[PDB]
């Protein structure tokens, strides 16, 4: 849940707890599927943003990637 | 020694117990687990009242008493709740699982 | 051990200069060539050489210096020789006792020769004499095994020692004539065996021009 | 068929012993250089081939057939990246027993610079480096004076022997780092950065030095080479056994009567070893307590076998240790053996390049153990721990100098278990008795130190 | 599906199957769902049905437990009370 | 009984902030906020145990590498006012300060078998 | 274009000449590691990802082990979960007794690789003990306490390769081996808070957090 | 739990009544009295806890020197 500005939390007069009067701030939910938050977000009527994931780009590496030959200017000193 | 070892051979034989009894109700038991000592029969909920008859009344069966039901929601599917069911067999000293499905608004069957 | 981290006292300061004597930039030059013109960097190894040649040990000034002559940043050559165990960098006097203390010589009484080397001076294995004359060093394998006790000083081995004979040895350099060019006191030639020589009984080496095969 | 015993006109090198002197003319009469124009004219599968059929096997401790170490350099479309192929020349060595690199260049620095313009016309390389040992420093000098009167006589450099090939021997010396004899730590050690080695499915002969292909071989091997090329390779083949053939300089030290290096057959029993050609053994062949053939890196052959074995590598292998470099250092029985290999681990811990974690982690504790066991504080069964963890070390590391680390201490603990435990009882009752980790139970930790136990 | 595929292709203890390219696709359609299960049970045959369905002898198998606790009632004066109370020891 | 933050010898609070006994407890009473002192050296700025939702289970005194709370034997401190059973830092070093000679005995025979 | 080889059974697709850690992490095999990472070269200090390969004598390392066709690789050999037990307890011995004070408290890879294929117990207790490294100052930005460092080379290889700083490296032989600048040299970049993310174990933290 | 190497009886009652519940709960004390002597004779030595530190936690000697056990001991209560 999307937090609101008032009542998320705040410091206490006496000792300094983490005081709070919204209620839905330590749950959350798991599911296996996004077709499944989706449906079960509709189905209790709520409303929803959904966030698109990003994986990382295939890159094919070598080792011997390392220590090609320079014809020019080295531009680059590895170390291992 | 795993723990797991002393299990085996009545594993084994809950197994076959379980693949007879799905072959005498093949229209109401969908489906059966064995994890381990612990047998479970996965039935549909139009399907609960046939099958709990039968754990009650047949010979070989005999769960006479009941000793637990509740509910488990899993919200990812399309039937929130699933149903189970605890039986145990005092006279041949067994137990069994019978689990069914629901959605919050369409019911189960109750077995009272 | 191989102690790594630097000590900014005085004596070892990027603010300390350094450079080549004009003998040892001709030879730097030279050694630079060595190598293919794009991997300059190749040549650090035998320049830092050529750096505690001419100083007393290599200092920071020169390793510094050799990183802006050949096209590196200086952590890539305080790698290189805090990576060798030849690159003294902590200064030392004129000469270097190495003794060698691995199984050929452990076998052999390099125990023997190393406590009649400390009982001449009071020094312990990495410590100097404060007259900086001598500093004694515990080293590893040499190449000089079948010769079977041993040590080095600064380019020269001195082998098949006795403690009486060491002693020797080292009075001969506290009074600055050095001692042998040769490796022991003349009791064999490199390799023999002490007895004589059992093979190569000979005056004039076969040709083996005529021991050759038809096939050319 | 009693191996041993070799004529002289059979041996190789000539100089070893210094009557002959090592000068131009020296190696002229010695004969070499003498149709250097005929083999360089050759085709470089030529050499191969006779390099195939003579069985000349690795002489750096490895052992690989050098036959097919150098055909492996060159891949049919070898001319199709048209630019510097060159050689390493290993003339680093720090191996404890060895010496019998600095007598070749000591004595014949010639037929190595003959052997390097012959394997690399086999290789079809362009230029050669040598890499000798920074600690060598006279020994450097006699080689680069050498080769300086091979430019002299024309016989390597712009047009080597007027044959259009190219060849340039430079020597780089390397300063104090035993990791650097390996084959790609030598090649790293060359490119100018800090002597480690790398990993191996980038091989060197297809991906090497200065990112061009390379081979390295040691400088015996390749200072025999135009030897062989000369006498043929079936002369070659008819010494040693059906795959172990030929000669092997041999160094022989520790306590004999008589330390010297040979140049011998392989294949040859110990026993017509140690007796023939070193005097004998200090105090006879009652006082031999073992024998390490090779150098610190494979492990002890007790005495029950070593009279029946033969030096070659089939009769060491399957005696579960090495042949190694053939360095035969020999352990009196006065003299104790868990001091002589707590000296080789602190050597490994000394010499390791510091790179991978089993290596650089396991021979700190090889030494913190192995100062344990030679006083005494342990339990009986640590012996057996530290069997386990050589085992962690033997397979798992870049170089294998993690399983140089790892065989010395497997072949006490195979051969001088008994050894180890009267040791270890002449502590348990002399001081009392002792936990796991050498503590005490008076051994406290008081202000910095720690207390109550004498601390190995 | 998959006790119609034990009922029909066999067990890794009992198998039935020759033809083990052919037998892949045998496997095939009941893992489509050709095959049902009520049809599985009237194609197999009668000692199948009574050596991996049934008892041996043909009898439904009773309800299996782990161990099985036989009773002994004690009731001499081993017992907990006398003759003439109403709780009886059974051990 | 009630919580005790202990001393080392020669006076140092024990409390390295680590967080555990805050991350066990079954009933979430343990707060501490942490910063680094001007020493360099890791310690609670703010240590504090709300005495109506512990459940005396010792998993705190489990927990802790350093042994710095414990539970000393004290039941006796029964209460007038909610406030007085909130115990922050300065309460519980107190109370460490106070039962100090106790826990020696309380720890000379548990240690071994914990 | 594409390769098929086998890991576990399954089979999987990828591009020529890759890593075969890149293969496991295509066919959904988790394995362990602590100096490969996505953005950096690759290096095989670690030991950590070794595995079992038919037609190899030795456990090869998956980081830098070239993918080749018609290749079977397991990672469920007894052979392979002793080699992981074994190069964690090599991790371990001279890896400092900071988990209260460390920072990467529940972030460590080190410390929850340890539970899932690392060894019950330790073995090294001797009166000598474990190494001791200096702390190093390099900066106000990047708290530096090295003798919780497993030398990854990680660090070194970012500052040399994206950063364009290389004052960082790796100084000495042996476990006097050490990773700073070698004078005591103050690093700057323009990034120089991300080394703090890439250690694994918690070396190089933060310094107002 | 070792309730197979322990030997006891069981009461039964006979009537469905409050006064044979009464009576088989008179009959188990003297049962579970018959367990607690047979547990002090038969009472092994061994550990207590389960063998491995990583379900419950190393002995606090351990985990003060051992980096193994304060890794398992740091884990098991985060
Ligand atoms: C730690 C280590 C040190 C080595 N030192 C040497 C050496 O000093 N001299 C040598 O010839 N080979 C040495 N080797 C073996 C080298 O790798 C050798 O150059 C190569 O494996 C074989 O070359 P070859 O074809 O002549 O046998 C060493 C290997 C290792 C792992
Ligand atoms: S085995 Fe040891 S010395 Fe060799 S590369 Fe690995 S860590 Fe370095
Ligand atoms: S009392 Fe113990 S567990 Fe709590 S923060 Fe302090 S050291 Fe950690
Ligand atoms: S005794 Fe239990 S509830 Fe109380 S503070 Fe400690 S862990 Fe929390
Ligand atoms: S980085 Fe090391 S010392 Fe710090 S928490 Fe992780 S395992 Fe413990
Ligand atoms: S400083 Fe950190 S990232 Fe760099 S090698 Fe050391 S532990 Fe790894
Ligand atoms: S072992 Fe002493 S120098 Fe070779
Ligand atoms: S990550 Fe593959 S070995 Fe370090």
């Amino acid at each position: 849940w999307d937090i609101v500005d008032v009542a998320n939390r705040w410091e206490n007069d006496l000792i300094g707890w983490q005081s709070s009067g919204d209620y839905m701030q330590a749950t959350q939910m798991k599911f296996t599927s996004k077709e499944s938050a989706i449906k079960f977000a509709n189905k209790q009527g709520w409303d929803f943003y959904i966030q698109e994931p990003h994986h990382r780009k295939f890159r094919v590496k070598q080792y011997a990637n390392n220590f090609v030959h320079s014809y020019g200017k080295l531009k680059h000193i590895r170390t291992k | 020694v795993n723990p797991a070892d002393r299990y085996l051979q009545h594993v084994s034989d809950l197994h076959q117990y379980a693949k007879y009894i799905m072959a005498a109700l093949p229209k109401y038991i969908q489906g059966f687990s064995v994890w381990k000592d612990e047998l479970t029969l996965h039935v549909a909920p139009s399907a609960v009242i046939p099958v709990t008859t039968f754990l009650r009344d047949n010979t070989s069966t005999q769960y006479k008493s009941i000793i637990d039901i509740t509910a488990v929601d899993y919200p990812s599917r399309e039937n929130r709740f699933e149903v189970v069911y605890n039986f145990l067999s005092v006279r041949h000293n067994s137990r069994i699982r019978l689990k069914t499905y629901a959605t919050e608004v369409t019911p189960v069957p109750s077995i009272t | 051990h191989i102690v790594s981290v630097h000590r900014n006292t005085e004596n070892n300061n990027p603010s300390i200069p350094f450079e080549f004597s004009p003998e040892n930039m001709k030879r730097a030059e030279e050694v630079i060539a060595k190598y293919p013109p794009q991997y300059k960097k190749a040549a650090v190894m035998p320049l830092l050489d050529i750096g505690q040649r001419q100083l007393g040990y290599t200092s920071i000034s020169v390793m510094n210096y050799v990183a802006k002559l050949l096209e590196m940043p200086p952590m890539r050559v305080y790698e290189v020789a805090t990576f060798y165990t030849m690159y003294n960098r902590t200064p030392m006097g004129r000469y270097h006792l190495q003794i060698c203390t691995t199984t050929p010589c452990q076998l052999c009484g390099s125990d023997g020769i190393m406590e009649a080397v400390q009982n001449t001076l009071n020094i312990k294995p990495g410590e100097t004499t404060k007259d900086n004359l001598f500093t004694l060093s515990e080293v590893e394998c040499l190449g000089a095994c079948v010769n079977a006790p041993m040590m080095a000083i600064n380019d020269d081995y001195y082998e098949d020692l006795t403690p009486e004979g060491t002693v020797k040895l080292l009075e001969d350099c506290k009074a600055g004539k050095m001692p042998t060019p040769g490796p022991e006191n003349h009791v064999r030639r490199d390799c023999e065996p002490a007895s004589g020589q059992k093979v190569l009984l000979s005056k004039e080496p076969h040709n083996v021009a005529d021991f050759l095969q038809e096939g050319i | 068929r009693q191996y041993g015993g070799l004529k002289d006109q059979d041996r190789i090198f000539q100089n070893l012993y210094d009557n002959y002197g090592w000068d131009l003319a020296s190696a002229r009469k010695q004969g070499d250089w003498y149709k250097t124009k005929e083999l360089i004219l050759k085709g470089d599968t030529w050499i191969i081939d006779e390099i195939k059929k003579s069985g000349l096997r690795g002489r750096g401790g490895a052992g690989f057939p050098s036959g097919l170490k150098w055909s492996f350099m060159n891949p049919p479309g070898w001319e199709k990246n048209e630019g510097p192929r060159y050689l390493v020349v290993n003339a680093d060595e720090g191996e404890p027993g060895t010496c019998k690199d600095r007598e070749i260049m000591r004595k014949d620095p010639h037929k190595l610079v003959e052997g390097c313009l012959l394997a690399g016309r086999a290789m079809n390389a362009t230029a050669a480096y040598i890499y000798i040992r920074g600690e060598f420093y006279n020994e450097a000098a006699v080689l680069q004076t050498a080769i300086n009167e091979a430019y002299a006589a024309g016989l390597i450099g712009k047009d080597a022997c007027g044959s259009g090939y190219d060849f340039d021997v430079y020597i780089h010396r390397g300063m104090g780092a035993y990791v650097c004899g390996e084959e790609t730590s030598l090649i790293e050690s060359l490119e100018g950065k800090a002597g480690k080695p790398r990993l191996k499915p980038p091989f060197p002969a297809g991906v090497g030095l200065f990112g061009r292909p390379s081979t390295v071989t040691n400088v015996e091997t390749v200072a025999v080479a135009p030897t062989i090329l000369r006498r043929g390779g079936d002369w070659f083949a008819s010494f040693g056994r059906e795959r172990n053939s030929g000669t092997k300089l041999f160094c022989i030290s520790g306590n004999v009567n008589e330390p010297c290096t040979v140049e011998e057959e392989m294949s040859i029993p110990l026993r017509e070893l140690l007796e023939k050609h070193c005097g004998g053994i200090k105090g006879g062949w009652d006082n031999l307590l073992g024998v390490i053939p090779g150098g610190c890196s494979v492990p002890i052959l007790p005495k029950n076998i070593c009279e029946d074995v033969l030096m070659d590598f089939d009769a060491l292998k399957d005696v579960q240790s090495g042949l190694g470099t053939a360095a035969v250092i020999v352990i009196n029985k006065q003299q104790d053996v868990i001091r002589a290999i707590q000296r080789f681990a602190a050597f490994y811990k000394h010499e390791s390049c510091g790179q991978c974690t089993p290596c650089r982690e396991g021979t700190t504790w090889l030494l913190k153990a192995m100062d344990r066991f030679r006083t005494g504080q342990a339990k009986e069964r640590e012996i057996d721990m530290l069997y386990e963890l050589t085992k962690d070390i033997e397979g798992h590391t870049i170089c294998a100098l993690g399983d140089a680390a790892a065989w010395p201490i497997q072949g006490l603990i195979r051969n001088f278990r008994p050894e180890m435990e009267t040791r270890m009882k002449k502590f348990h009752d002399e001081v009392g008795a002792v936990s796991v980790g050498g503590w005490m139970k008076d051994a406290r930790v008081e202000k910095g130190k720690v207390v109550g136990a004498p601390l190995p | 599906k998959t006790v119609t595929g034990l009922l029909e292709l066999g067990s890794e203890a009992t198998p039935r199957i020759a033809d083990g390219e052919a037998g892949t696709k045998a496997l095939a359609n009941i893992a489509n769902g050709g095959v049902s299960f009520t049809q599985a049970l009237g194609k197999s045959s009668k000692d199948v049905i009574y050596g991996e369905v049934l008892t041996v002898n043909g009898l439904p198998p009773v309800a299996p437990t782990l161990a099985p606790k036989q009773w002994k009632i004690i009731e001499g004066e081993a017992a907990i009370y006398p003759k003439g109370y109403p709780c009886r020891t059974f051990h | 009984g009630e919580h005790a933050l202990r001393r080392y010898p020669s006076g140092e609070e024990r409390c390295i902030a680590c967080k555990l006994c805050e991350a066990i407890c079954p009933a979430l009473a343990i707060t501490i906020d942490a910063e680094e002192r001007i020493d360099g050296s890791r310690r609670t700025t703010k240590y504090d145990i709300d005495m109506t939702k512990c459940i005396y289970c010792g998993y705190c005194q489990e927990s802790c590498p350093v042994d710095a709370i414990v539970e000393t034997p004290n039941v006796e401190y029964a209460t007038e006012t909610r406030e007085e059973l909130l115990y922050n830092k300065e309460k519980l070093l107190a109370n460490g300060d106070k039962w100090e000679l106790e826990l020696q005995y309380a720890l000379d025979a548990d240690a071994p078998y914990r | 274009a594409e390769i098929e080889l086998t890991i576990d059974g399954h089979k999987v697709s990828i591009e020529a000449g890759s890593a075969l850690i890149q293969a496991c992490e295509k066919a959904g095999v988790t394995v362990p590691r602590y100096c490969y990472h996505d953005k950096l070269a690759i290096a095989g200090n670690c030991r950590m990802c070794l595995v079992d390969v038919e037609r190899a004598p030795k456990p090869v390392a998956s980081c830098a082990y070239p993918v080749a066709p018609g290749m079977v690789v397991r990672t469920d050999t007894e052979r392979v979960k002793q080699a992981r037990e074994n190069v964690m307890e090599m991790m371990l011995q001279n890896h400092p007794l900071d988990c209260p004070v460390c920072d990467q408290g529940g972030e460590c890879d080190l410390q929850d690789q340890s539970m899932r294929y690392g060894r019950d117990r330790g073995r090294f207790t001797e009166i000598t003990g474990k190494r001791s490294t200096e702390d190093k100052n390099i900066g106000p930005l990047v708290k530096t306490s090295m003798n919780r460092c497993i030398h990854c080379t990680r660090c070194v290889r970012f500052a040399n390769d994206i950063a364009g700083a290389p004052e960082l490296g790796s100084s000495g032989r042996g476990n006097d081996m050490q990773i700073g600048t070698y004078l005591e040299k103050n690093l700057n970049t323009e990034l120089s808070g991300n080394v703090i993310d890439l250690c694994p174990v918690g070396a190089l933290t933060n310094k107002p957090y | 739990d070792a309730y197979d190497k322990v030997d006891f009886d069981v009461p039964v009652g006979m009537n469905g009544d409050c006064y044979d519940r009464y009576l088989i709960r008179m009959a188990e004390f003297r049962q579970s009295l018959r367990i607690i002597e047979q547990c002090c004779n038969d009472m092994p030595a061994g550990a207590v806890k389960v063998e491995d530190f990583k379900i419950n936690s190393p002995p606090r000697n351990l985990m003060k020197e051992d980096m193994e056990a304060l890794i398992h001991h740091f884990l098991l209560y985060t």
